[PDB]
């Protein structure tokens, strides 16, 4: 081996706002903005792998044309983004003179805005306020609560949502048509099921299954990627009889190499996000899980502790 | 030189005076010292993890092994001993331990290779690993995994659960067994004969019975009994009663009074007797242990009563093991077992 | 006064003759002496007996001591200030004068310090955190020819098992009421007090629960109210916090509601803010609640169970009022 | 065995000053024709390579090569006892666990001797030097240091561009941009100040300023510095010694 | 020499053909490397499953014998902060190889101890430099990794070693060493392993040291049990039978003599009785609830110390009271 | 009263530089035959003792001894105004609450005057110097400083060993071991570089490197340093002044004692 090929997430990364199968409303909004111009300060929030960075990249590219190289300032979490950088480099870029069309503006893209320190975020306020006629700011984050309210007050808020089954299925069908891959309906269904609204993870699993077996079938997808972990944990907690839950925990989780910490933590998440049972029984189950979590953090993490946690949860559910 | 060491050992308490210097002095932990003696002729000493009750001889065993391996000359140059009295955070583990592991082994002298095997690796021991944080422990993983050719890691702890699973998997687990009367009577009799401790027939076996698998506490009790018998100068032999008096054991009659107050009596009488008993200083753990022995051993109670007494004593011991007030816990235990 | 009449040697002790003989036996040969841990009720006289034993191991100059200061630097620039009681033959440290920084002081000071050896008296070893005890575990064994520890504590419950094994254990039972009465007799004949009937002294013992430190202090406090002449019915002088706790129990047994729970929390806050530990507060509150004759065995059993549970909670927690108010609410729900 | 005596401890101290900071571990090897040493930084973008011939020493004896690895920091910590004028002798047996540094004054008077613990490093000397480089240039090393010190303030990247008869150093960052342009020239009034340039092909490479800053230290060993650049390999910055040289190979950016 | 390393280090796999147990992931990785499309890998699994050995053999097969120079291997032992990422990892990804031509490999072993800021800075390094370098993240707990970083890599779960592969490795070791092993001894060895090759190798070396002979004899179950201090199924079932059927005092005496004759531990007996009673077909689940709760409480209490006799009596009473509801 | 005028403020500044860092409180006492000062560090392993005779001053008047204690740090903070060439006069009444430092230039021009607050310290001057020491040696102080600076890097303990005609300093720690061996010798080309040694008994003592490092500061006061060692008492390192001396007494490590 001498060199590798580009992954399908990067190779087929959308370069035009029409290729994005994300939230239709915000996509058409950004398309009309790039068509008319006058892009305002924006903050795009959501979950990983739904088309946030690609969306702002496509918007900046379409809005700047060939001037993207000298009119767009990209700053990721991999670069220093402290108070000194905001004071010197961002201010020098915002004060920089640049002849642009009468409908465009310089764009400052800040990826992972939820990781910037409080001082830099505070200094960015007047930085974006005094140069709001020749410099525009686009933040891309996962938690909008991590950005201070003064910064959110000077910008639009775009909350991206999970991708429905239809959109990811359409994108995967387009990728298969562009790549000439042998697939089947159940295989694509299993891929979308294991993706959980994550387009990047879906394309990655598809490419991995293709390069590992060639045929995208549910058997191959399940043998190369385990079932959604939270779902087996939910089925274990929602069991009606103790022996069924014990057998599930033994075979599916413990005999496959899942650590006790992952089991208990996944267990906590499943419960917190549960809606089948009432609030009080959910709180009691969370209490028992958290007592098991305590025991486990002290190094007493074994199968007996999880079995006792399940027994206590069933006793709580035993009226 | 050596004579000063002999005199300092002779003027030292019996715990440090009779510390095992060779791997043969270990009386009961034979399974571990057998492997340690076999690997002494070879050169494939693996990473080890000693765990067990306190006073079983882990530190003594590793010290004797390092001595028999390196000699009294290389004993101070090829050993990195880190105790709980030192800082063992992530910074220390990353800087000092890793710098010592990455360093090369010191050259042995001409007198070293003639009498000792002098293995091509050094030993880094970490005593009382229970106090080490899990992140500083995970930092040791690749440090001990990649530099195994030049250094060997020896962890020592009492609770094996306090050490993370990867570290427990990387090291060979050596469990030190409790030193009861059976496997420690020989060592106790040797210590008694070497000090001319004139005792009765069933004293030594009783001492270890009070020790509950702890040779250090047994040797301390033997030294105290010998001092108390030498001060009197009567020339008689030490009795089991004199030993259990200074060992913190409640007399049998005082325990029978507690059994009578529990069997027959109300809350007020039991509370008054507990308030009177707490005036005389007794450790609540010893009282709970004696009550457990009496209740489980006596063949005059129902099995349904025995399950409940066992669970109540277990709960009381678990509560006392957290630094609680002995009076409140003892009163609650006696009241709960009186309602049975 | 307690301090004006205190024994300075082993031959000056006046109670627990078997303990005095054991101490003389242990001090006969002082160089081959292991570490010692004095445990027993608070106010028995173990801190006097340790100094008397040192007076037998060394010269009489052990009592001529001085207070110095030593500074320490933690992981941050917070400066730890600790005063040390030092003597030309021994030194005394009390790690109960700070927070979670007991391990640093213990390890550094003992390593610097480490007949022929210098004795170390660790006062109130129960406040020693588990990490400080773990640090002292190996320091006790590595330096055994230069440093010998004499740890004074009131209960070996919070002391870890390794430390318990690493030192001899000496129990100090509280003196009988008769010995307390005989001591108070010598004190009142030396302080020139007027006793109409001797039995009052016995009652003092019956009000002290074996505590000699409390007994002498209460005798002197009631001698100032009776103007150096104790009568046949002299009132018993009780501390203020005990009266507050008694009034709290009266309020508990009288009213059981949330409105009374608010004033109970207020009383708990006022008690905690004036340098009163919460464990002693809980102990006294439970013991004086069990004395309430209005309750029955079913109530007292639940009360003692809840007190044990919340004592475990308080020993595992740091916000003491968070457990005290919970115990009070559980007792209110029980009654 | 190792037995190398330096006339002046100062030479060795300056040589080690060159490895200093930019590398942690150094692998030395003495042999019949001298001593060599190599050290690579953690990111593997810089290789420091030394060669000291037999003639650079006042006394050198080798009947059996010895390879020894050590921590650079430990070595420099000990490398300030030379009084510069002291005599320094490096000593080691054929299977060493340590390296002995022996500093002595002319008279029998004061003898400072050190025994440094060695590290075991898998012997794997690199031989990445090229036959021909795209361009070659030499100039006073103090001048090169100034050029690097200027530009460093502006950016973490300094570009070196070579065209016929033109060498241009450039940095461009937040506060602005800077450039230093030098031209080849022969100064007969003293040729140690001349600037030579042989260009077979124009070159244009970018280097991390932090590394060039480490490299300029060699000025203390030689009046001139040779810089060899290629689009096919790490750049070579070389500082000649009397019988020997200190070389820094630096991988260009992307 | 390799004869000085322990058996865990001496028998470390150097090629991908020596990594047993993992077949579905090993074949897929081999295909990834042969066909060229090697994505960012995330080896998640328990300790001792062979993740580090797998990735080391993979890098060896990819770059040759010069693996130690063309691969950037970072672990918890090395300082892995956000500045360390920014400088070292970005300079490694942005530049090219100094020894050959090809893609680079960054092995972030034990990356579950990295800071959240470090992962937040690295998640954009993995996405930006993806044409000249790759990323391999090894983890034991998948909860310590941010979901953003967890979604950029292809996840491979290292299952515990099954019976066939662990027996194959045991046979390989018995071929490499002058040693013989009994079949029942081998089964008992596989039983006390839980799919951990480290434990098997360590106890195999230890029982070879226990042999005391020039290795002309075999290693039986007695040697393994006496060396690892693990209880035997015979004594386990005897204690369980005496607890379930015999009298209280007789059960106490039996437990005492069993735990004192071989020096067994109470925690090992607890785990063994839990494993044995898991196959018991029982009545209404209340007995199982009580048994599991009380046994877990006693185990958590043992994990902190106390009186061994009191805890043994507690185990006996808990099992008895739990089974008293089955009537 | 206190009235001591130094020709050059520099002498006093270098003297105080010697107490600097290693001690916090200093107790001065002026009297008819001069000024003395003593300071002991917190751990009590180092005593710094000064003596300045009447002749070291340009003007000295004392009809009534005065003892005064002060914080060393406060004093040095003020001790950088001497211009070195400035004239310095120490002034205090018989029952002072302060000490006045008066720096003046030759001309009336600039007068810097300070009034330093004093601390109350129980007067208790120690007199621990011995009649005879096991061994005595002197050598250039710059040489002693180098010897200490070398070894310090290797360990927190530096051992001094003396045998007939041999003085050996040794340090041994983590990175390895080091030693400096010097031999007695008379250099007529300039005897201030000679190394004298009078040994009545071989000695071998260990000192905490941190303390020897504090002590070497005296080089700035004298060309030579005298070192007196004994197995019965603290070692004495002495730096002579014109009419006076600065002495450092350091307790040997017992095994762990600075
Ligand atoms: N709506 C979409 N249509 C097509 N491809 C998409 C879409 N969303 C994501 N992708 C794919 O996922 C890759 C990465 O998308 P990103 O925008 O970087 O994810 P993200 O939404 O920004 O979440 P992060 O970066 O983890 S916070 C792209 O290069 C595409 O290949
Ligand atoms: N097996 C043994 N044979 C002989 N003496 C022993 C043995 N075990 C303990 N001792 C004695 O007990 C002393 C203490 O030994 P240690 O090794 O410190 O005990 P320990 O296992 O380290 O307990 P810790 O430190 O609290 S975990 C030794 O110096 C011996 O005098
Ligand atoms: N599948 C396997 N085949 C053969 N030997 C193995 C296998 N897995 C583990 N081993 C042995 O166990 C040793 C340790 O393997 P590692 O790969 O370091 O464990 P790990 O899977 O990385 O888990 P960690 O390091 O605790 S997170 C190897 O050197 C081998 O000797
Ligand atoms: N042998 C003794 N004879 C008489 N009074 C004593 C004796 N020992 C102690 N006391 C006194 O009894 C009281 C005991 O309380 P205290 O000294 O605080 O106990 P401790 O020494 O345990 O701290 C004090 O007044 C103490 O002086
Ligand atoms: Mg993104
Ligand atoms: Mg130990
Ligand atoms: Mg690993």
């Amino acid at each position: 081996t001498l060199s590798l090929q580009l992954p399908w997430v990067e190779k087929y990364r959308p370069q035009v706002l029409s290729d994005i199968v994300g939230n239709k409303e915000t996509i058409d909004r950004l398309q009309q903005i790039a068509k008319d111009g006058n892009m305002p300060h924006m903050i795009i929030s959501g979950m990983p792998g739904i088309g946030k960075t690609t969306s702002v990249h496509c918007l900046a590219h379409e809005l700047l044309g060939r001037s993207y190289a000298d009119g767009v300032l990209e700053l990721n979490a991999s670069d220093d983004r402290g108070i000194d950088v905001v004071r010197n480099q961002i201010k020098h870029f915002a004060q920089k003179k640049l002849h642009l069309p009468p409908g465009k503006h310089k764009i400052v893209i800040l990826d992972e805005a939820d990781s910037m320190t409080a001082g830099a975020q505070q200094a960015l306020r007047r930085t974006m306020e005094l140069y709001s006629n020749s410099t525009r700011f686009a933040f891309a984050c996962n938690q909008s609560n991590k950005i201070i309210e003064p910064l959110q007050s000077r910008c639009a808020i775009l909350r991206y949502s999970k991708l429905s089954d239809e959109d990811v299925l359409k994108r995967l069908l387009q990728i298969i048509k562009l790549e000439d891959v042998k697939y089947t309906n159940d295989g694509l269904e299993a891929i979308i099921f294991t993706a959980e609204g994550d387009m990047r993870q879906a394309i990655n699993n598809l490419q991995s299954t293709v390069a590992g077996h060639g045929l995208v079938n549910a058997d191959n997808v399940f043998k190369i990627v385990d079932s959604p972990h939270p779902l087996i944990v939910k089925k274990m907690l929602l069991a009606s009889n103790l022996e069924d839950s014990i057998q599930i925990l033994r075979t599916d989780l413990w005999k496959k190499g899942y650590s006790s910490i992952d089991i208990v933590t996944t267990s906590f998440r499943v419960t917190k996000n549960l809606a089948q049972v009432k609030e009080s029984v959910r709180l009691e189950m969370i209490k028992e899980i958290g007592l098991t979590h305590m025991r486990i953090l002290e190094g007493v993490g074994t199968y007996l502790q999880l079995a006792s946690m399940l027994a206590k949860i069933h006793k709580l559910n035993n009226k | 030189s050596k004579l000063a060491a002999e005199q300092s050992l002779a003027q030292q308490p019996w715990v440090e005076k009779y510390r095992p210097k060779n791997l043969d002095e270990v009386t009961a932990q034979d399974h571990a010292v057998t492997v340690l003696k076999k690997t002494l002729k070879s050169a494939n000493l693996p990473h080890m993890l000693f765990y067990g009750p306190p006073g079983t001889g882990k530190t003594s065993t590793i010290l004797a092994l390092t001595k028999e391996l390196y000699g009294p000359d290389l004993m101070k140059s090829r050993i990195l001993e880190l105790n709980a009295s030192d800082e063992r955070g992530i910074s220390i583990v990353r800087e000092k331990v890793k710098n010592f592991a990455r360093l090369t082994v010191s050259k042995p002298s001409k007198h070293d290779l003639e009498n000792y095997p002098c293995p091509p690796y050094k030993i880094i021991i970490l005593d009382e690993a229970d106090s080490m944080t899990a992140d500083a422990q995970s930092a040791l993983r690749r440090t001990m995994e990649t530099y195994s050719g030049v250094t060997r890691f020896c962890l020592i702890c009492n609770y094996v659960t306090r050490i993370i699973d990867p570290l427990a998997s990387r090291c060979s687990k050596f469990r030190f067994k409790a030193l009861d009367a059976s496997n420690a009577i020989d060592r106790l009799r040797f210590i008694s004969e070497q000090e001319n401790v004139k005792c009765d027939d069933g004293v030594l076996e009783r001492i270890l019975d009070i020790s509950a698998g702890d040779l250090r506490r047994g040797i301390t009790l033997l030294q105290s009994a010998s001092k108390g018998a030498q001060y009197l100068g009567d020339g008689k032999n030490i009795t089991s009663t004199q030993v259990e008096e200074l060992a913190g054991v409640v007399p049998h009659d005082i325990l029978i009074e507690i059994v009578e107050k529990v069997k027959s009596g109300d809350f007020d009488e039991i509370k008054k007797y507990v308030n009177t008993f707490m005036k005389s200083g007794w450790s609540a753990a010893s009282v709970v242990n004696q009550l457990h022995e009496y209740y489980i051993t006596n063949d005059n109670f129902d099995t349904n009563f025995k399950n409940q007494i066992s669970w109540l004593l277990f709960t009381t011991d678990s509560r006392l093991n957290n630094g609680t007030n002995e009076h409140i816990q003892l009163l609650n235990l006696l009241v709960k077992i009186s309602q049975l | 006064w307690v301090d004006k009449y205190r024994p300075k040697s082993l031959n000056a002790l006046s109670h627990n003759e078997e303990l005095t003989n054991f101490l003389k036996s242990l001090s006969d040969q002082p160089r081959d002496l292991p570490h010692l841990l004095l445990y027993g009720p608070n106010g028995t006289g173990k801190k006097t007996r340790c100094m008397a034993l040192l007076e037998s191991i060394f010269g009489p100059g052990v009592y001529r001591l001085k207070i110095d200061v030593r500074q320490f630097v933690t992981a941050s620039n917070r400066k730890l200030e600790l005063n040390v009681v030092s003597s030309p033959y021994h030194l005394e440290i009390t790690p109960s004068d700070m927070g979670n920084n007991d391990r640093i002081v213990i390890q550094e000071l003992l390593k610097e310090v480490a007949h022929r050896y210098k004795c170390v008296i660790i006062n109130e070893a129960n406040s020693l955190t588990k990490d400080a005890q773990a640090a002292l575990r190996r320091t006790m064994e590595k330096y055994s020819k230069n440093i010998r520890l004499i740890m004074v504590c009131d209960s070996m419950s919070p002391i870890i098992a390794p430390i318990k094994s690493r030192c001899l254990l000496i129990r100090c039972p509280a003196p009988s009421d008769s010995e307390i009465s005989t001591i108070l007799s010598d004190v009142v004949t030396n302080e020139r007090i007027q006793l109409e009937t001797k039995d009052i002294l016995k009652r003092i013992a019956q009000a002290s629960n074996g505590n000699l430190r409390v007994s002498l202090l209460m005798l002197e406090s009631m001698a100032l109210n009776n103007e150096l002449a104790l009568k046949s019915s002299s009132p018993i002088i009780k501390p203020d916090w005990i009266i507050v706790i008694h009034k709290l129990t009266r309020k508990i047994v009288k009213e059981r509601s949330v409105n009374s729970l608010i004033e109970c929390r207020a009383v708990l806050y006022d008690l905690l803010a004036h340098c009163i530990p919460a464990n002693i507060i809980l102990k006294e509150l439970t013991f004086s609640l069990l004395d309430v004759e209005t309750l029955n065995t079913t109530n007292k059993s639940s009360i003692i169970e809840y007190s044990s549970v919340f004592d475990e909670r308080l020993s595992l927690g740091n916000k003491a009022i968070f457990h005290l108010e919970g115990f009070i609410a559980k007792v209110m729900c029980c009654l | 065995m190792l037995e190398a005596k330096f006339e002046e401890a100062s030479l060795f101290k300056r040589i080690i000053d060159g490895f200093k900071d930019c590398v942690q571990l150094v692998n030395f090897q003495c042999k019949e024709d001298g001593i060599i040493a190599q050290a690579v930084d953690d990111s593997r973008v810089l290789l420091v390579s030394l060669e000291i011939g037999v003639e650079a020493f006042q006394e050198y004896r080798c009947d059996h090569p010895v390879t020894l690895g050590m921590d650079l920091t430990s070595l420099s910590k000990i490398l300030r006892c030379g009084n510069n004028t002291d005599t320094l002798t490096l000593i080691a047996d054929n299977t060493p666990d340590s390296i002995i540094l022996l500093f002595e004054d002319t008279k029998k008077d004061r003898i400072a001797e050190y025994s440094l613990k060695l590290m075991d490093i898998d012997a794997d000397f690199l031989k990445i030097e090229e036959l021909q480089y795209d361009s070659t240039l030499s100039l006073p090393s103090s001048e090169f240091s100034k050029i690097v010190r200027d530009l460093s303030q502006l950016s973490d990247s300094i570009n070196i561009m070579i065209t016929k008869e033109t060498i241009k150093f450039v940095a461009d960052g937040d506060i602005g941009s800077g450039s230093v342009i030098i031209k080849p020239f022969v100064d007969m009034e003293h040729p140690e100040t001349s600037i030579k340039l042989e260009m077979d092909q124009p070159v244009d490479l970018t280097f991390g300023a932090k590394y060039l800053l480490d490299i300029i230290k060699g000025s203390s060993l030689s009046d001139r510095v040779g810089i060899r650049l290629s689009s096919e390999a790490p750049a070579l910055f070389q500082f000649d010694l009397k019988s020997g040289f200190l070389q820094f190979f630096l991988a260009p950016k992307f | 020499s390799k004869e000085n390393l322990p058996w865990v280090e001496k028998y470390r796999p150097e090629t991908l053909d020596e990594v047993y147990g993992q077949n579905e992931v090993i074949t897929t990785v081999r295909k990834f490397v042969d066909e060229g499309k090697l994505p960012h890998l995330l080896f998640y699994g328990p300790p001792g499953t062979g993740k580090t050995s797998t990735i080391v053999a993979l890098a060896r097969e990819i770059y040759g014998k010069n693996y130690s120079n063309m691969v950037l291997e970072l672990n918890a032992s090395d300082d892995r902060g956000i500045d360390v990422v920014r400088n070292q990892i970005k300079d490694f990804a942005s530049t090219r190889q100094i020894f050959s031509k090809g893609f680079k490999l960054i092995i972030l072993d034990e990356a579950d101890a990295m800071t959240n800021a470090a992962q937040n800075a690295l998640r954009r390094v993995i996405e930006r430099y993806t044409k000249n370098t790759r990323f391999c993240v090894l983890a034991n707990y998948a909860h310590k990794l941010t979901p953003a970083l967890l979604s950029r890599c292809t996840r491979f779960r290292f299952q515990p070693l099954p019976q066939e592969a662990i027996e194959r490795r045991i046979a390989n070791v018995l071929v490499h060493e002058k040693l013989k092993l009994s079949p029942n001894a081998e089964k008992a060895l596989i039983e006390l392993s839980n799919g951990d090759m480290r434990r098997v190798l360590n106890v195999l070396q230890s029982c070879k040291a226990t042999l005391d002979n020039p290795d002309e004899d075999e290693i039986s179950d007695d040697v393994i049990y006496e060396c690892c201090g693990a209880p035997r199924p015979s004594d386990l079932k005897a204690v369980l039978k005496s607890i379930l059927e015999d009298d209280w005092g007789t059960a106490h005496y039996t437990l005492n003599k069993v735990r004192s004759a071989k020096g067994l531990a109470l925690i090992d007996l607890i785990e063994g009785i839990v494993k044995i009673l898991e196959d018991y077909e029982l009545q209404n689940e209340e007995t199982r609830v009580h048994l599991l709760t009380k046994l877990a409480d006693i185990e958590y209490s043992i994990s902190k110390g106390g009186n061994d006799q009191i805890q043994g009596s507690a185990v006996i009473g808990a099992i008895k009271a739990s089974f008293e509801n089955e009537t």
